């Protein structure tokens, strides 16, 4: 499903545990993903669901909950 | 040429085994004694010919070992 | 005392320097390839959007 | 001219897709090394920016 495909992408693009990645887990502070890591995370999220996102609306996404919210 | 020490043994190893300190040291080492910095004679001797002694004792299937603290001792192998 | 310590130091230093030279080089090679392809992708992305 | 330019745009689009896939594949592999180098080996010793 989408709400777990997001976890599939996030865990394997940041290397963090599945338990760590909750809905409210922010990438930078909780998951530790920095500038380039978050860039690669958004690219992977785009690839998984074969869609595209605007630059500003994409950069607005900075959390698992926000990630799914834009994805779903 | 023939009848020449180098045919059978390295010169430095023969030089070490011919030293007057060797029998004492050998005897002791075999008995399990550790050698530290205070017994100068022995220690110095060990230092001078380390690799030859190591190579020698290797014949026996035993390692002549040097701890970081500077002390020598014997560690036997399974064989 | 000197004769001991000097030796010890020589071995330490040689191993350290050669091992880091051996590993860090290829680690940076990988990091640089990844950086390069990411940069190309971002330039392509920006140009496409525009 | 705009229709002709939309053809260059489509070439760039296909190129961008290819590069995107390649970058993601690189990151997937590199993650394992990152989890493995958490030993404090990476901060300065391995990541020699020079």
């Amino acid at each position: 499903t989408i709400e777990e495909r997001v976890k599939k992408i996030i865990g394997e693009q940041l290397g963090v545990k599945q338990e760590e990645v909750t809905n409210n887990a922010s990438f930078v502070e909780d998951l530790g993903a920095d500038s380039l890591d978050t860039v690669e995370l958004v690219m992977a999220l785009e690839e998984e669901f074969d869609t595209e996102i605007p630059d500003e609306e994409a950069e607005k996404i900075t959390t698992v909950q926000a990630a799914i919210d834009y994805i779903n | 040429s023939s009848t020449h020490i180098e045919q059978f043994m390295p010169v430095k190893l023969a030089q070490a085994l011919a030293n007057s300190l060797f029998p004492e040291l050998d005897s002791q080492l075999r008995a399990g004694r550790h050698i530290g910095i205070d017994d100068l004679d022995n220690h110095a001797f060990l230092m001078d010919f380390q690799e030859q002694l190591e190579e020698f004792y290797a014949r026996y299937n035993v390692e002549l070992i040097r701890a970081p603290e500077g002390f020598f001792y014997l560690r036997p192998r399974s064989t | 005392a000197i004769r001991v310590t000097q030796s010890d130091r020589d071995l330490f230093k040689h191993l350290i320097t050669e091992a880091t030279s051996y590993v860090s080089a290829d680690y940076m090679r990988h990091a640089n390839e990844r950086r390069t392809h990411l940069d190309e992708a971002l330039a392509l992305r920006g140009e496409l959007f525009g | 001219e705009m229709e002709n330019v939309q053809k260059k745009l489509r070439k760039l689009e296909r190129d961008y897709y290819q590069i995107r896939e390649q970058v993601v594949s690189a990151k997937a592999g590199w993650c394992a090394v990152m989890r493995m180098v958490k030993d404090n080996g990476v901060e300065r010793r391995l990541h020699r920016r020079e």
